């Protein structure tokens, strides 16, 4: 567990 | 006819297919690096059939398949040349690349841009096989600039680091200084022979070919990191370890040597080009192997090692023995990629530690890496009947026994001793001695990716010199009658280098502090050459 | 201290001591950590040139 | 020389920094651990031999010739730690250290993939924007007139208030993003 | 590779280094044990303790932070600040 | 296909394979696997498509340009005739370019097909290539980027004056 | 004091009022139809059909003809023993020279 | 005794061997206090606007705008005709033009003299 | 050419009669229809040009310039609609009308059969360009116009009227057949400079180039696109039409100016290594690339003209894409300082990929048509003199460096801390980048249409 959130820019657009 | 050319083009189209896969995506891949590793495995197996039916007969051909551009007398066709050089360099490059990518599934496993990494590495492979299958100078210039641009993109892989971008821009600058000479060569062949196709260049047979061969030698000096234009290859260890393993040991850095081997019918009619190549190659293999004697970063040591071997290749082109140089390329690829892979396994085990002064105790701590790196160091030094014996010693046997610059021969022998010196330096500081690294031992090498990737190049470093050297047809006459002090030259000077550097290594356990003189400060600061020309020439 | 008034067009711009950004404090909490420089501080005239991608001023042991 | 809090290195701090850099260059010269251990005790004893010296001008003189000894006995390539500046792995992951404010500019269909994370991030933003004016008025009365003299920031004082200029220190990226 | 350290693990490693040190008695060493005031140590010994921390964990502490770590609790707190533990 | 007169080739003589050893090589088995798995489906697909071609047979033609008077028998500054002479000379210039290209194709094919004995066996193709490049160089070289029939005729007249003076001083 | 002037307006962010903004216009129907117009008459009309049109240009500046015509003439002058190309472009009989 | 480090413009003097680090006089104390004051003041004025949640934009540096306006917009009005600037505008402005002009004219006169005599190897030269 | 001029003029009621929100969509749609129509200009032959009428004709030189000109207008309308969204509606229609009128002037500048009609259209293009730069530019003498018209346009006018009175016509088709050799004199020398210097300034020539790195900075995006993409190539087109009449005097009068270019492409390229302004860096790169077009026109060999028209088309595409990338950063950080915003691959990966492609085509990475033009110019100048290759190759070092330094400064490194308005890439911006780059990549698959009248 104890996963870390990947801080990334917006890859949707 | 129908099988050879078909599988030839199937290898290249198969390499281009995962580029279309990575470009035509929407979803998140079910292990795209496994897909590219399987693809390059299959491209190796595909390219082995034209190699076997070249070993059988010697069947060469040309695929001039797409008429691209006709500039009034110049029919630029998409023209592939399947001769001895393509047939013996393409499966070696594919085998090394497949090993590097199964290494890269483990070394670059925590990368969130692993898809871009394998895309760039496959683009490099595509451009290099454009470079070594090219039949005209335009397509060879495409492959040449392609490996230069993928050198930029794979040295600056961690682009947030300033030194990575610095080394990438440095590598671009030295390769464009080589590109001056290559475009000079293209200009000479178009104005005086009306061609870029290699067939008409070889047929018209120019006598006043000093200027195009000086252009090709400047191109090789830029590309193969010879003297004057070497320092980008020591700077080029800043990128990832599979980048410095695939590109800057075995695949990219041999392209200038491959360019001068490809033009052997022109260099064999010019003593001036042979003399320039012999002098510059002896200069390089002295200077770079001497600068390897005083380094502590392990990737710097193996970068100076591969540049010294490229200088040895330049020597054995300068003695008009091109096929021995090409066999030294195809031999050098296996164990030098394996030495970078074992150094990267040591780096990754010791938590990104590249300095040999904080290594040691890795004889039994990393036993498979120990075994493979000892076999790689022996195949570097020219241990008898390993793969490095089947070309390099033969080089010495033709460097002694010919109408040759004697000082270039003597510097070649001094460089041969220096190779053994830094090889046992690597073994002494890295695998021998006592642990000098930090206290939380996370040393591990139990991944089937790493085991299989070092294993296949280890089978290569044990057998491929014998197998390739017995599968060639004889394109030269081997000098096989020579006096006994001259037959036993390279082995004796190698063992003398071993013993003198074991004395140098056993000086380190003495409890005596000596001030370093001008020799250690000279060689440790890279022969003073990247200091001045990187501060003084961009200032002016 | 400004540049020597000969007409080269520097104006009132300060002659910084001509040291590169490698000799600036690498552990210091910089405003621009890649350039090792602070806000409002008068930059060198060749600040584009003394970057850590380019020509250095650092001392060598020889 | 160049310090954030203070404006100079003291004589004691100069002796500590010269001793520490001397041992680092010594270990660069003294690769093996036991040999460095013996020479490190010798260098410690040589620094102890001039420890209880009371004349400051004579101490500055000895520190000057100690700098000459240091410059004479240094290594060309000292050992540098990888994450330390100048190392091989320094500022490697700065291409992965994405700042936090770009999380404010996502599409809602990729914010709905992580509902609890942004629902928990909004109270961090609320805490920041209702702590900001309190820590501004805490700065403007605690900083003396003529600007702050040193770069040291004060802590909070009230039970329920946050320290000033805190957001980009707490929300700075990790060493391994 | 690079296992996730915890404050209990970092504290045990710091006290494990400092209990291998001949000027620290292992029954008097605590987390609030100051070096110049609870162990009576020299500033040279404090420099060598920080250098032992640097050789231990694999990174360098700058001198502006090395001159100010005067107890193992501050050493564990600085390693927690420069390693981002308890995520 | 093409014409074997404009693209001459020597007859391809291969030797029959006489295996000295007893080991079966993978080349013949991969050749027969290529003939079953690959060659026959490609051949049947090409047969179906070629039948679909032959169900509507129709022809295109090579355009024939009759000879018009050249620039020499055009009156000076008469654009209606020297236009025709200029287009005649441009089409002939492009066709001469492609003739030089055909001879280059022959020379490269001879060099590759002879392999190592190319300097012996391709002296005829090298001699024809030297003839056609000497002719192209005497005919069109150094005309510049604004080349025309007038510039080519002026070069030919200067060359003929040099040749006439060279022959006259010889006799 | 100085003249009465509107202050500098801040730059608007098109994702605030429209998280599906394509950047063309603030009206979302106008924005999405501008996107469809640009992507249809930019890529589907000009690029695809343009590459198809340029790919099938009918013998652009008659090079192919000039190959095939060359394939006539060399074939004509391997049979009649004529050399492959004359050094003279025109007939030297129909050239008057300036005498001397 | 020991070698002195001799400085260079491309390799400057270090922090340690410079004598002005080992001065303890009162004007050095006051200059370090003034530089600390200005640096702390500019640091505070920076990281207020940097941490300001109302500002969604660019903290403008007057030093960076000052540097960009110096590199381009202060060029011509501070140009004065004297010895040094005019001799460098002649030495670096039209000097290499004269150099490459006479080199290229010498080379092309040599080549055209070889060609009109029929002495240059121009055998397979038909692309130009 | 009347099938292209009339839709171009019908774009005026199409931009004024449209609705208040429809004057970008209608103009973009119908200008893309005209740009699709523009491929019928490729009806070219190996001997004869495509001669429509007494007024209009289009050979293989003007045809790629026309296709690029009619392709540039929808791209300028995509580029300039963001920052004009805060502009008045009638002034918005004025801007679009100035772009349409400039296209109208250009498409019959390139197809003018007669040389004084070419001159009137050539000097008529300067009025909408100056209106666009002075009105929709951002920041604030004027002596550049005076120095331009003294050494340039009116000597060209007197020169063409003199050719009109001597030859009897300024039809280029007649002057192909009635061209006379121009001997060495002083009258013919000032005649040659009067014919050439207007196009020399319009390229620009080095030493006469300083108007451009200010006119690019004081411009909007559409003004920069039409300057660096088409208007700098009017000089090259005019030179390739006017060097017909100017033989063989050019064979000894091209010697000074070639020096100014062969050293100029060394200097301005190195000036690109010392820039702080991104838009000025693209401007000095444009000067350094047009220097080779000047050299290749002045040495007047066939390989040089093929390389020069390939380099004109490829440089129009590449420089317009670089100005649009600089626009995309100027519309986020509101400052053209190159060292201000860094590390933008960490935020905008696809935009950094477009930066990578634009920098690869800038440094002439093969098999791009940038490298095709660059390579053929280097071949022809090696035939001119065997020393110039050094001055070529040193250029081809530096043209790599600032192409990648611009890629390393803006797109790599640590991102700037105090800049938090970096939005994600809008769909319009990536559409603009792709419509610049995908034609430039597709022309590598078939380059013979952009290689001029003498392929
Ligand atoms: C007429 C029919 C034609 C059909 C065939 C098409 C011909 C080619 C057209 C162009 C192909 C590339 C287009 C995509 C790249 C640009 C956008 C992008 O980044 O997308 C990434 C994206 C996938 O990446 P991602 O992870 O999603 O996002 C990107 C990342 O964020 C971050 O990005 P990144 O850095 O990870 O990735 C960028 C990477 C970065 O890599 C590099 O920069 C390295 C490249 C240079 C070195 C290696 C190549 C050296 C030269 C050798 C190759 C050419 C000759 C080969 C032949 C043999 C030798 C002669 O580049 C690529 O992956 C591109 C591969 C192809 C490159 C083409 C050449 C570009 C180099 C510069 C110019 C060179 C001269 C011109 C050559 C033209 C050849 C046709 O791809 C797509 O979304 C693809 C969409 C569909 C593209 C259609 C293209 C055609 C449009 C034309 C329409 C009309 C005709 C109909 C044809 C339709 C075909 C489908
Ligand atoms: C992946 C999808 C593929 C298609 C799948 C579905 C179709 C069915 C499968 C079979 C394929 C289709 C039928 C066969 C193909 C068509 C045959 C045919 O007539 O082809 C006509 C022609 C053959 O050439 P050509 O000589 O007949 O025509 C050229 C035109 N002239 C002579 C006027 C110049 O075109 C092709 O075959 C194109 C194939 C190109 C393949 C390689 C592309 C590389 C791109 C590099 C660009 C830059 C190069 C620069 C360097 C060049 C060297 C200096
Ligand atoms: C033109 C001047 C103005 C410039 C701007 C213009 C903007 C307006 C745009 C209008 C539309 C576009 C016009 C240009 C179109 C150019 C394209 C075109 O038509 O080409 C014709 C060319 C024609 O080539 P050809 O000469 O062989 O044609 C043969 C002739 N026919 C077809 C009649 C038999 O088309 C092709 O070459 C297509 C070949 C197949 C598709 C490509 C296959 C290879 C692709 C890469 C494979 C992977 C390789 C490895 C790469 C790995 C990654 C790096
Ligand atoms: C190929 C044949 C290699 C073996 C024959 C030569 C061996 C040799 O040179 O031995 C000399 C020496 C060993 O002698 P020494 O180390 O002094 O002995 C004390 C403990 N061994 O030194 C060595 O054995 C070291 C050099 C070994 C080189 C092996 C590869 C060649
Ligand atoms: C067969 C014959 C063989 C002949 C061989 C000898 C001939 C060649 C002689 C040597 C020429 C190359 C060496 C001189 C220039 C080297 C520039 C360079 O590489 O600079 C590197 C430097 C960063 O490197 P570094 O500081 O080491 O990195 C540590 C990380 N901070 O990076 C920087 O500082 C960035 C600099 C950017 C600006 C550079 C401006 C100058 C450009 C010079 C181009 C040279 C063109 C030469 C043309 C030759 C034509 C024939």
């Amino acid at each position: 567990g104890k996963r870390l959130f990947i801080i990334k820019p917006s890859g949707f657009y | 006819m129908n099988l050879f050319s078909s599988l030839t083009l199937v290898t290249l189209i198969l390499l281009t297919m995962p580029i279309a896969a990575i470009n035509f995506n929407t979803h998140k891949f079910t292990n795209y690096p496994l897909y590219v590793k399987t693809t390059i495995s299959c491209a190796f197996i595909t390219s082995m059939i034209p190699t076997m039916m070249f070993i059988h007969t010697g069947q060469e051909m040309i695929i001039s398949n797409w008429h691209w551009l006709t500039i009034q007398t110049l029919k630029l066709s998409l023209s592939f040349k399947m001769d001895f050089f393509s047939m013996m360099f393409v499966p070696v490059a594919l085998f090394v690349t497949w090993s590097i990518m199964e290494f890269s599934m483990w070394y670059m496993h925590s990368d969130p841009n692993i898809n871009q990494f394998f895309k760039y590495l496959l683009l490099f492979l595509i451009t290099m096989l454009i470079l070594v299958t090219a039949n005209n100078l335009f397509q060879l210039f495409i492959g040449w600039e392609g490996v230069g641009i993928m050198s930029f993109l794979l040295i600056g892989w961690w682009y947030g680091r300033t030194d990575a971008n610095t080394a990438a821009l440095q590598a671009i600058l030295y390769n464009r200084i080589g590109d001056i000479g290559f475009i000079l060569a293209m200009a000479w062949f178009l104005i005086n022979l009306n061609t870029w196709d290699l067939q008409q260049i070889f047929m018209l047979n120019p006598n006043d070919s000093n200027l195009p061969l000086m252009g090709l030698i400047l191109a090789a000096t830029g590309k193969s990191a010879q003297f004057g234009l070497h320092p980008w290859l020591p700077s080029a260890m800043e990128g990832p370890t599979p980048v410095s393993a695939l590109l800057h040991s075995s695949t990219m850095v041999v392209a200038g040597i491959f360019l001068l081997i490809r033009f052997y019918p022109l260099t064999e009619n010019n003593k001036f080009g042979q003399s320039i190549m012999l002098c510059l190659g002896a200069m390089t293999t002295l200077f770079t192997a001497m600068c390897a004697l005083t380094q502590n970063d392990i990737k710097k040591i193996i970068a100076f090692s591969t540049s010294s071997q490229l200088g040895l290749m330049m020597v054995t082109i300068g003695i008009n023995q091109p096929h021995l140089a090409f066999l030294h390329i195809c031999t050098h690829a296996f164990f030098k990629a394996m030495l970078f892979m074992c150094s990267g396994s040591i780096i990754h085990s010791l938590n990104d530690e590249q300095d040999i002064r904080k290594m040691g105790g890795l004889f039994k701590a990393m036993p498979f890496t120990t075994t493979a790196l000892i076999i790689g160091s022996l195949a570097l030094t020219g241990m008898p009947f390993l793969t490095g014996f089947y070309s390099k010693d033969l080089i010495i046997e033709s460097a002694n026994t010919s109408y040759t610059n004697a000082w270039a021969l003597l510097m070649t022998l001094v460089a041969t001793s220096f190779t053994a010196i830094y090889s046992t330096r690597i073994i002494f500081f890295a695998l021998l001695g006592q642990p000098r690294f930090p206290t939380l031992i996370n040393i591990n090498e139990n991944n089937p990716f790493l085991i299989n990737s070092i294993k296949r190049l280890l089978i290569g470093s044990l057998f491929a010199g014998f197998i390739i050297s017995n599968n060639i047809p004889p394109m030269t006459i081997p000098q096989m009658t020579m006096p006994h002090y001259l037959k036993m030259t390279a082995l004796t000077v190698t063992i003398l280098g071993f013993i003198l550097a074991l004395e140098i290594s056993n000086t380190t356990h003495y409890l005596k502090f000596n001030y370093p003189s001008n020799t250690f400060k000279f060689s440790n600061l890279l022969g003073y050459y990247p200091t001045i020309m990187h501060r003084l020439t961009p200032y002016m | 201290e400004p540049y020597p008034d000969d007409g080269m067009g520097y104006g009132d711009y300060p002659k910084l001591p001509d040291r590169s950004q490698q000799e600036r404090d690498p552990w210091y909490d910089w405003d621009h950590p890649d350039l090792r420089l602070n806000w409002g501080e008068p930059m060198h005239w060749d600040l584009d040139m003394y970057i850590r991608n380019r020509v250095d001023t650092s001392p060598t042991p020889v | 020389a160049f310090l954030p809090s203070a404006a100079y290195l003291t004589h004691q701090q100069k002796v500590l920094q010269l001793y520490k850099r001397a041992l680092r260059h010594l270990e660069s010269r003294c690769v093996h651990r036991d040999k460095y251990r013996y020479f490190a005790c010798l260098l410690r004893a040589r620094f102890d031999e001039h420890k209880n010296e009371k004349d400051m001008v004579k101490a500055t003189q000895l520190l000057r010739e100690a700098e000459k000894e240091f410059w004479h006995g240094q290594h060309p390539q000292p050992y540098i730690f990888p994450e330390s500046p100048g190392g091989t792995s320094y500022e490697r992951y700065e291409c992965y250290k994405v700042p936090e404010w770009c999380l404010d500019d996502w599409h809602p269909s990729e914010k709905a993939m992580y509902p609890d994370y942004f629902a928990k991030r909004e109270q961090w933003k609320k805490l920041r924007r209702e702590s900001w004016e309190r820590e501004v008025k805490q700065l403007q009365e605690e900083t003396p007139v003529g600007g702050p003299r040193t770069e040291a920031l004060p802590p909070a004082r009230k039970q329920g208030d946050l320290p000033p200029l805190w957001w980009h220190i707490v929300t700075r990226p990790r060493e391994r993003p | 590779d690079a296992p996730p350290l915890t404050l209990e693990g970092i504290k045990d490693r710091v006290l494990y280094v400092l209990k291998l040190y001949d000027k620290i008695d292992p029954e008097k060493l605590s987390v609030n044990s100051h070096f110049m005031k609870d162990l009576g140590l020299d500033s040279l010994d404090q420099v060598e303790i920080i250098m032992a921390m640097e050789d231990e964990f694999g990174f360098e502490i700058p001198d502006i932070d090395a001159e100010k770590l005067m107890c193992p609790q501050e050493i564990v707190d600085y390693i927690a600040d420069k390693k981002d533990v308890y995520e | 296909s093409w014409d074997k007169d404009v693209y001459p080739e020597p007859p391809r003589r291969t030797p029959a394979p006489s295996p000295q050893t007893s080991l079966p090589n993978p080349i013949t088995y991969l050749t027969k696997a290529f003939d079953l798995l690959v060659d026959r489906p490609v051949t049947l697909v090409r047969e179906f498509i070629e039948r679909q071609h032959a169900k509507n047979k129709y022809y295109y033609y090579h355009r024939e340009f009759r000879r018009v008077p050249d620039i020499t028998e055009c009156h000076e500054k008469d654009v209606l005739c020297m236009f025709e002479a200029e287009m005649q000379w441009k089409r002939d210039y492009k066709v001469d370019q492609e003739i030089v290209n055909i001879i280059q194709e022959r020379l490269k094919a001879c060099q590759q097909r002879e392999g190592e004995s190319h300097r012996q066996n391709c002296a005829k193709e090298l001699q024809q290539f030297t003839q056609v490049v000497k002719a192209y160089q005497d005919r069109y070289h150094d005309l510049g980027a604004h080349y025309s029939a007038r510039k080519c005729l002026a070069k030919q007249k200067q060359r003929m004056l040099a040749e006439r003076k060279a022959t006259k001083e010889a006799a | 004091l100085r003249w009465q002037e509107d202050p500098e307006p801040e730059d608007e962010n098109l994702y605030e009022k429209n998280p599906d903004s394509h950047g063309y216009d603030k009206d979302p129907a106008v924005d999405v139809w501008n996107m469809r117009v640009v992507f249809f008459f930019g890529f589907s009309i000009v690029l695809v059909l343009g590459s198809t049109f340029v790919a099938y240009l009918p013998d652009y500046r008659m090079q192919e003809w000039a190959r095939r015509e060359a394939e006539r003439l060399v074939k004509y002058r391997e049979a009649h023993g004529l050399p492959l190309m004359e050094s003279n472009c025109f007939d030297p009989s129909k050239i008057q020279l300036p005498e001397d | 005794s020991f070698p002195k480090y001799e400085p260079s413009r491309l390799a400057s003097l270090p922090t340690t061997l410079d004598p002005a680090e080992y001065d303890i006089s009162s004007e050095t104390r006051k200059a370090q206090a003034e530089r600390l004051a200005i640096r702390s003041r500019l640091k505070r004025e920076y990281q207020l606007q940097y941490n300001d949640p109302s500002r969604r934009g660019v903290v403008e540096d007057p030093a960076l705008i000052r540097w960009t306006c110096a590199r381009s917009a202060n060029v011509y009005p501070n140009f004065r005709p004297n010895t040094k600037t005019s001799l460098l505008g002649a030495l670096f402005g039209i000097g290499p033009l004269i150099f490459w002009y006479y080199v290229f004219k010498t080379d092309r006169d040599r080549k055209e003299k070889l060609i009109q005599e029929g002495k240059l190897d121009r055998t397979f030269n038909i692309s130009y | 050419m009347l099938k292209y001029i009339i839709p171009t003029m019908m774009l005026m009621p199409l931009t004024w009669l449209s609705k208040n929100s429809m004057i970008w969509i209608n103009t973009t749609l119908h200008s893309l229809l005209i740009s699709l129509t523009s491929l019928l200009l490729l009806n070219q032959f190996g001997d004869n040009s495509l001669n429509f009428s007494l007024t209009f004709f289009s050979d293989s030189l003007s045809t790629p310039l026309l296709i690029l000109t009619m392709w540039l207008l929808p791209l300028m309308l995509m580029a300039s609609q963001h920052h004009l969204s805060k502009e008045n509606l009638a002034r918005k229609k004025l801007f679009i009308s100035m772009l349409i009128l400039l296209q109208l002037f250009l498409i019959m500048t390139f197809t003018a059969t007669e040389l004084i009609f070419f001159y009137i259209m050539f000097e008529a293009t300067l009025v909408p360009t100056l209106i666009i730069i002075t009105r929709w530019g951002n920041q604030t003498a004027g002596l550049y116009f005076l120095f331009y018209t003294l050494a340039g346009s009116l000597p060209l006018l007197v020169a063409l009227i003199y050719i009109q009175n001597t030859m009897g016509s300024l039809n280029f088709l007649i002057l192909q057949y009635w061209v006379q050799p121009m001997p060495n004199s002083w009258s013919n020398t000032f005649m040659w400079l009067a014919c050439m210097m207007a196009f020399m300034v319009k390229m620009p020539l080095y030493g006469l180039h300083l108007w451009l790195p200010k006119a690019h900075v004081e411009a909007p995006i559409a003004g920069s696109m039409v300057l660096a993409a088409i208007l700098l190539k009017l000089g090259g087109y005019g030179m390739m039409r006017i060097t017909l009449l100017l033989n063989p005097i050019t064979d000894f009068m091209a010697y000074p100016f070639i020096m100014l270019s062969l050293w100029g492409m060394i200097m301005t390229s190195s000036i690109c290594l010392r820039q702080t302004d991104l838009k000025s860096l693209i401007a000095y790169s444009s000067v350094s690339h047009m220097a080779l077009v000047i050299v290749a026109i002045l040495i007047q060999t066939p390989w040089s003209y093929m390389g020069a028209t390939a380099l004109m088309i490829a440089h129009g595409l590449t420089s317009s894409m670089l100005f649009c990338l600089a626009n995309s950063n100027y519309e986020r950080v509101h400052s053209r300082t190159m060292i201000l915003a860094r590390g933008l691959q960490t935020l905008l990966p696809l935009m950094a990929a477009w930066w990578l492609l634009a920098s690869l085509t800038n440094l002439a990475l093969p098999p791009s048509i940038n490298l095709i033009g660059e390579l053929f110019v280097v071949m022809s100048t090696f035939s001119w003199s065997n020393i110039t290759i050094i001055l070529m190759g040193l250029n081809m070092v530096i043209t790599a460096l600032y192409s990648l330094y611009m890629l390393i400064t803006t797109q790599r490194g640590k991102h700037t801390h105090h800049i938090n308005n970096i939005l994600p890439s809008f769909t319009r911006e990536n559409a603009l980048m792709s419509l610049h780059m995908l034609p430039l990549l597709l022309l590598s698959l078939n380059p013979k249409i952009i290689l001029g009248p003498l392929y």
